[PDB]
């Protein structure tokens, strides 16, 4: 129960129930919105449109199809059915689809940067950064070295996304220059001069 | 945000609090509902209230003792937890209609709970900001500023960046998942990261004030502490870095 699509392509997720209903819904669930209620077809309906979604039902054998045209970055959640009895009593969640979306960077510019030391601090700290959503980063493979996944940043100011990963160590041996090697680093990264 | 106002997004407890969660809505719906989800899971249905009729699907309703003194509030008191009762608590309403047609829900923020069974293993997070690399603002014009929040325990924090005193959204990027400090141990220590990316020019202004704050919940006040270390409370920790002139 895992999709994963490139910005503007279509989703399609599925879902079934088990007992008798008066109406299926589908629900998104993210850290963004919260879990939000998309649309709700009658057990006596086959198919609702509402802006990009469409879902289907089909109740000879119980299952439900929900349709994201152009999806967009946003529709990155998980997404759940719910049915309901009349009455309120019986609103009852299935499994879920985790849907993820990855955007197109436009411009990419693959780079590793060390950061200033904290004066406060020991870790030193390594930015691998503007990479395109190609790139997966590895986690650590060192007890005392720590590598975040990637996190995809709008400066909303320049109309401009990015890519970026973090690793810090406060070893002495650590060094940001290999820092990411465990990754498939593209061969246009830029380690620039200090 | 919604309608569904939910309190508290996070809390930390031991085996002997008690503790309400407390959900209200005023849009004149007529039934309330709180479920439950484990880390990967669907929303597990605990209760419903509605009409004055509670309709239980929890196994240990005691444990929740659910309240309603009208019916735009559905409460659920706490006690005597297990940390098994770890989960996010989600409280919803559906107006239903006359007939009880209208049975879509409206969910509140949720309630991210930790039941833990030792308070000693209670951290707050270390805070530290870490300057933009000097390279970076020459092949780029940007400056990405990292800050991170290490050693915190459990796993409820809320970070936020600051410029001279307002909260910045715009060129923010906080890890979307925590890291195991020590990934192979049920109890490890978190870390999280986040970025503030802003053009050079900002950044190369040493009267610009960048802070970033985070946000821990912990222990309350009527949780006893007997430790030598400081109370682990629920408090905000912060780490400020000042901009550079070229
Ligand atoms: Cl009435
Ligand atoms: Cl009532
Ligand atoms: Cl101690
Ligand atoms: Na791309």
């Amino acid at each position: 129960q895992a999709l994963s699509i490139q910005e503007g392509e279509n989703a399609t997720m599925n879902c079934s129930y088990k007992t008798s209903i008066n109406n299926l819904q589908w629900y998104r669930q993210n850290s963004g919105r919260g879990l939000v209620h998309l649309i709700l077809i009658r057990s006596n309906e086959r198919e609702k449109h509402s802006g990009r979604l469409r879902v289907t039902l089909d109740t000879s054998k119980k299952s439900s199809s929900l349709l994201i045209t152009a999806s967009r970055a946003a529709d990155t959640a998980s997404y759940f059915c719910a049915t309901a009895a009349v009455g309120g009593f019986k609103t009852i969640f299935g499994a879920g689809t985790r849907l993820f979306v990855k955007a197109n960077i436009q411009n990419p510019d693959p780079a590793v940067y060390q950061l200033r030391d904290s004066k406060s601090s020991d870790k030193s700290v390594c930015l691998f950064t503007d990479f395109d959503s190609q790139t997966n980063v590895s986690q650590s493979k060192d007890s005392d070295v720590y590598i975040t996944d990637k996190c995809v940043l709008d400066m909303r100011s320049m109309d401009f996304k990015s890519n970026s990963a973090v690793a810090w160590s406060n070893k002495s041996d650590f060094a940001c220059a290999n820092a990411f090697n465990n990754s498939i680093i593209p061969e246009d990264t830029f380690f620039p001069s200090p | 945000d919604t309608e569904v106002t939910q309190t508290p997004k996070h809390l930390v407890m031991g085996m002997t609090n008690k503790k309400s969660l407390k959900c209200e809505q005023h849009m004149g719906h007529r039934a309330m509902y709180w479920y439950k989800q484990k880390a990967k899971k669907p929303p597990e249905l605990m209760f419903v209230y509605s009409y004055e009729k509670l309709s239980i699907n929890e196994s240990v309703p005691s444990r929740f003792s659910p309240e309603s003194p009208n019916s735009s509030l559905l409460n659920l008191h706490l006690h005597a937890l297990q940390p098994e009762d770890s989960a996010l608590y989600l409280c919803a309403s559906s107006p239903l209609g006359r007939e009880g047609l209208n049975t879509e829900a409206f969910f509140g923020q949720g309630t991210r709970l930790t039941v833990v069974e030792d308070l000693n293993k209670v951290f707050p997070p270390e805070v530290a900001v870490f300057e933009p690399s000097e390279a970076e603002i020459s092949h780029t014009q940007k400056a990405t500023l990292v800050c991170l929040a290490t050693g915190f325990y459990p796993d409820h924090v809320e970070l936020s960046w600051w410029v001279n005193g307002k909260e910045v959204h715009s060129g923010v990027c906080t890890d979307p998942q925590p890291l195991k400090e020590q990934p192979a141990l049920n109890d490890s220590r978190y870390a999280l990261s986040s970025r503030l990316r802003v053009s050079a020019t900002f950044w190369q202004n040493p009267r610009n004030h960048f802070r970033c704050q985070v946000q821990f919940y912990g222990l309350s006040e009527n949780d006893e502490w007997t430790q030598d270390r400081a109370k682990p409370v629920t408090q905000i920790v912060s780490a400020e870095a000042w901009g550079r002139a070229d």
